[PDB]
């Protein structure tokens, strides 16, 4: 049925960054980039 | 899965499996930089010295 | 400063598990992307209009 | 100075392709390019097509 | 089995397999060389300044 | 001449009938070819040398 995928990355610019305001933000929204 | 930087090599090949890449690239060089103003009045005295 | 040219070719592409499900429905995504030109655009969003 | 090296370029780009008339343009028939074009969606390659 | 420069897409996927890209590249443009062109009454003021 | 940048990012590849079995193993030998980078040399052949 309909679960939930597990997607591995990894920290990198501009692939993969955090947002300013990711302390206030929960989950997948926690990231931002390419 | 992994949607990454990630580097599609042969051994990696070997024991997963992989996509279609989606962006080309190759190996490249990283130094430093001299960088030199281009001057005004002192471009016309240039050559020899005060 | 980046200098000197490529050494090689080799690019960035979606890992999955060898035998995974997904990776043949998930590449061809990809290649629909690709064909949306959509890809070189975010290239842009995330490289270059910045 | 005083030197014959212009090697001017009457093209810019696809860009002043769409913009005269004075150049055709065309591809090979039974090609990747154009299906890549007549489902492309660029402004520039719309009207070029 | 097919070796030849062929190109990828989407609707050739749809059909048939491809091994992992080899050798990249984009649309390209061609047309004919001008002669080098001379520059004629300009020399007299052409470097220097507009 | 050549004028302009190239407009989208496409390669070639090895075709097959989908669902032939030499296309992996097919696949593997270009994967070591292109990580023994002869096939670089070789575009310097049929390219650069002549």
């Amino acid at each position: 049925e309909n679960k939930t995928v597990v997607v591995t990355t990894i920290l990198e610019s501009p692939y993969v960054m955090m947002k300013k305001n990711h302390e206030m933000l929960e989950g997948n929204e926690r990231y931002e980039g390419y | 899965i992994a949607i990454a930087p990630l580097t599609i090599t042969l051994v990696r090949e070997e024991v997963i499996d992989f996509s279609k890449p989606f962006m080309s690239l190759g190996i490249s060089i990283m130094i430093k930089k001299p960088q030199k103003s281009k001057p005004g009045v002192f471009s016309f005295l240039d050559p020899l010295a005060y | 400063m980046k200098v000197g040219g490529n050494l090689d070719s080799k690019g960035y592409g979606i890992a999955t598990p060898k035998g995974s499900s997904l990776g043949n429905a998930v590449n061809l995504a990809v290649l629909k992307l690709n064909e949306q030109g959509l890809l070189d655009k975010l290239k842009n969003k995330w490289w270059y209009d910045k | 100075f005083l030197t014959v090296e212009r090697m001017v370029s009457p093209i810019e780009s696809a860009e002043d392709l769409s913009k005269q008339t004075e150049i055709a343009y065309g591809t090979l028939d039974s090609g990747s390019t154009k299906e890549f074009f007549r489902r492309s969606k660029i402004a520039v390659f719309d009207k070029m097509w």
